[PDB]
């Protein structure tokens, strides 16, 4: 039987932020 | 601080089953929470206290991918549903809610927090119903107080007519049990 | 990525708008009955209310909605221009305590933004700060229900 | 006059 993977993640530490320009 | 939250997705579907073979993953990890993939089914599973815990009728027995190969469970309880596994280098860990609040929050897959009105031990109900769908992949998710803590993993949707109206979970003290045994 | 919340400017002033059901909402004494600006030209409002002291547009490129308040809590939390998240305690259906006061200059630029609830979830626009000689200690913001409502 | 967008904020901190 196959391991199970880490398709993503889902991040509660982010704090508000300004989306920076580029 | 308010609760918010975001997804990322790390890898594709064959990807997914290449690793999953494989048992190696060499892809860097970071969050709380970590959207995880057997070949059949995608739920989610928290890192809580140094262990990436999880729901066993999602993972069942199986290891985890992990940069050095699989990794065994450190914990299995069929009866508490639960499952886990030393937590991947690169996660950050919750901690069990202290306070004993009953106004709680679920994070889902898609990184939406809901409020959820503690009803019980292990139950607690949606202030606004959704459709199941919606719900579908958040097993294994945090049911987190207001100061951001772990109370629960979700476990079923108590639901009717296709519609949750309420969430039953396995709350954080199942865990010590667990490790306990 | 996208954003809740958009830092907006006049020739007079700049202050915020937050996204809240497809709409971009923010204060009537900031934009007025002003037109919002888009790649393809300048877009009207599509809800305009003086009285309520609210306007709304639809909502921009780059966005995405905050979903409204349904659990009542009364642990506030305001979003600045500067993304500073400062706790405020609900006193009335429009009103709120700083739970730490702050100087007006910390709060100035930030009508249109958001009072968040535990969950992250809108309930109100932060319409304008009440402060005692240069000290907001309190704010007026409009419930998402008028918000809900106007729609 | 228009309203111009000068920023955005992202509540979550997505860097992405
Ligand atoms: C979770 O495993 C997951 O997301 N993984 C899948 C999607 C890839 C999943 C969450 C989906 C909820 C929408 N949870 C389950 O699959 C669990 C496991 C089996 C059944 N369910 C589950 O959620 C059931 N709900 C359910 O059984 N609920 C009750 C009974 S009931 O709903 O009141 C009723 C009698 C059927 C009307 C029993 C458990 C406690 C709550 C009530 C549904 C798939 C029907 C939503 C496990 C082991 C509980
Ligand atoms: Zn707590
Ligand atoms: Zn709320």
């Amino acid at each position: 039987k196959g391991s199970v993977v880490i398709v993503g993640r889902i991040v509660l530490s982010g704090k508000p932020a300004i989306i920076p320009k580029k | 601080a308010p609760i918010t939250a975001y997804a990322q997705q790390t890898r594709g579907l064959l990807g997914c089953i290449i690793t999953s073979l494989t048992g190696r993953d060499k892809n860097q990890v970071e969050g709380e929470v970590q959207i995880v993939s057997t070949a059949t089914q995608t739920f989610l599973a928290t890192c809580i206290n140094g262990v990436c815990w999880t729901v066993y009728h999602g993972a069942g027995t199986r290891t985890i991918a992990s940069p050095k190969g699989p990794v065994i469970q450190m914990y299995t309880n069929v009866d508490q549903d639960l499952v886990g596994w030393p937590a991947p280098q690169g996660s950050r860990s919750l901690t069990p809610c202290t306070c004993g609040s009953s106004d709680l929050y679920l994070v889902t897959r898609h990184a939406d927090v809901i409020p959820v009105r503690r009803r019980g031990d292990s139950r607690g109900s949606l202030l606004s119903p959704r459709p199941i769908s919606y719900l579908k992949g958040s097993s294994g998710g945090p049911l987190l107080c207001p100061a951001g803590h772990a109370v629960g993993l979700f476990r079923a949707a108590v639901c009717t007519r296709g519609v949750a109206k309420a969430v039953d979970f396995i709350p954080v003290e199942n865990l010590e049990t667990t490790m306990r045994s």
